[PDB]
């Protein structure tokens, strides 16, 4: 009986991804086939499930956006694609997502959230914050002499 | 002398008195000194049951303050703060704990100054406490109730 | 606010800028020299000063325990406004 | 990330246990991740009296160490009373 239920579940994974072509689509991209709740979606277009049945660890996860911040991430991704808002919700330090309790907004905050930019010409360069400390003497133009 | 609340024997430095005592206390220096207080100036201060000791004894320290010299520290900043105290006290927004909390700043501030007027200042205080805890209890109490 | 130099370089808020002459400015180049738009130094003047009805006021940062030590400030003189040293928030007696 | 009845069978034969009773995986029975607020005590000399720091200082109690000889019948003593045999656990003696 169980191994009836068992092979039609396996239809319920490829009927939720809507179809066959977003059964490979996840498949290929995600790794992954199960299905959830859809929690919620970010202005950048991940996208954010939620299952509690699943154990603690896999209960929530991203489809991430096929594109964020004039990049392809269709085949590649990686961890620094979640916004600051939702990145609490799905590393379990809230139960709270942030569609039914949004961050408090504040002027200072960005408003696009930019992935890891090592590697890309918009990296980080150390350099001095500080002006100088000894000046010179700056000669004089007359000839004088 | 039955409506006799309290008597101040000889000015604001001299610790009041209850009329329990004052059923039978000679009007000499070592008499006073056994009753816990001093004969001081002679100025006898009667209140009667009608009189808010806590009010009295505020405006005491309050005279103090507003006559501190503020040369030495105790005086300058312990009477200032027990002036406060005091004012909180009158409408009993504190818990019992600042009683002895002001017994033990009265200490601080006795035997500390350069002149007598930290002592002076600390006695009402003592005498005060020592007399009419009870009354300090039940008058923060009612705040405490009429604050619900 | 952030406004670039001769050379094309974006000063910060500490007016740090490489001159001309420094050949340290082959760092920035295929980079970005990395500043903060939002600058305190601005950001601190619009907000409002409170009328303050009392010779002194305490200010504590707001939140409490999530602001700065909370301090007193005596608002006396009537030709500048007291300003808190930690959040830089001003205040000022009702017209004395 | 729920096994058949069939699998669970043979899980607990091939492993002579209840496995489904004591798993290594947790599924709802761990705390909630999002907690009421918290309210701490306070300590034993959070007092508004009798407090002076004198009496609650450790720092300054701790004199010099205490000289016994120095170079400018008696029963024979010892470091301690000697160690006492430990016993057999009455709770599983033997493993
Ligand atoms: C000696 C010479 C012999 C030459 C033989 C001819 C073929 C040799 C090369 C075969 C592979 C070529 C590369 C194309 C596939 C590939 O690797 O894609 C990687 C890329 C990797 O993409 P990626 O880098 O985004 O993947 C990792 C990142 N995540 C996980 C986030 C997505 O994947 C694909 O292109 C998807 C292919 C899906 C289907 C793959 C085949 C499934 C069926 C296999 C059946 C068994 C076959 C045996
Ligand atoms: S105790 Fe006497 S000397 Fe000290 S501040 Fe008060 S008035 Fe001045
Ligand atoms: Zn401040």
């Amino acid at each position: 009986m169980e191994l009836v239920q068992v092979l039609r579940r396996g239809l319920q994974q490829v009927s939720g991804h809507g179809g066959l072509r977003g059964y490979l689509r996840v498949l290929f991209r995600a790794n992954d086939v199960r299905v959830g709740t859809l929690v919620g979606e970010d202005k950048y277009g991940n996208k954010y499930y939620e299952d509690n049945k699943q154990f603690f660890g896999r209960h929530r996860w991203v489809i991430y956006t096929t594109e964020m911040n004039g990049r392809d991430t269709f085949w590649d991704v990686d961890g620094s694609m979640v916004p600051p808002e939702w990145h609490r919700w799905l590393h379990c330090m809230t139960d709270d997502p942030p569609t039914t309790k949004p961050p408090t907004a504040r002027k200072y905050i960005w408003t696009n959230h930019k992935f890891n930019v090592s590697g890309t010409p918009q990296q980080y360069v150390p350099y001095s914050t500080t002006r100088k400390k000894i000046q010179e003497w700056v000669p004089p133009s007359t000839p004088y002499k | 002398w039955d409506n006799l609340l309290a008597v101040i024997p000889g000015g604001s430095s001299t610790p009041l008195i209850p009329k329990s005592v004052c059923e039978t206390v000679l009007m000499d220096f070592d008499a006073l000194v056994q009753a816990q207080t001093g004969l001081g100036t002679a100025a006898v201060i009667v209140m009667d049951r009608s009189t808010d000791i806590v009010k009295a004894i505020a405006r005491l320290i309050e005279f103090y303050k507003h006559e501190s010299c503020g040369q030495c520290t105790p005086c300058r900043e312990g009477v200032d703060w027990m002036n406060k105290v005091m004012a909180r006290f009158v409408k009993g927004d504190a818990r019992p704990a600042e009683i002895d909390s002001l017994w033990e700043i009265s200490k601080q501030i006795e035997g500390h100054t350069i002149c007598a007027l930290g002592d002076g200042a600390a006695w009402p205080v003592q005498g005060l406490i020592r007399h009419f805890r009870p009354e300090l209890e039940e008058r923060m109490q009612q705040f405490a109730l009429q604050h619900q | 606010g952030v406004r670039t130099s001769p050379t094309g370089e974006k000063v910060t808020h500490t007016g740090q800028a490489y001159d001309d002459g420094d050949y340290r400015r082959v760092r920035f180049s295929d980079r970005q020299k990395e500043v903060n738009e939002n600058f305190a130094i601005d950001l601190i003047a619009e907000q409002p000063v409170s009328e303050v009805g009392s010779r002194v006021i305490s200010c504590d940062g707001g939140g409490g325990a999530l602001g700065h030590p909370r301090v007193y400030i005596n608002l006396d003189k009537e030709t500048k406004t007291g300003t808190c040293g930690y959040c830089g928030l001003q205040f000022r007696q009702p017209h004395h | 990330a729920s096994a058949t009845r069939v699998i669970q069978l043979l899980r607990n034969w091939a492993s002579g246990r209840d496995l489904q009773a004591k798993l290594q995986l947790r599924y709802q029975e761990i705390s909630k991740r999002t907690q009421p607020p918290p309210k701490l005590p306070v300590g034993p000399s959070h007092k508004l009296s009798n407090n002076y720091y004198c009496t609650r200082d450790g720092r300054r109690e701790a004199m010099p160490p205490s000289i016994v000889m120095s170079s400018q019948e008696k029963k024979a003593v010892t470091p301690a009373p000697p160690i006492k045999r430990w016993e057999l656990s009455k709770d599983q003696p033997y493993l």
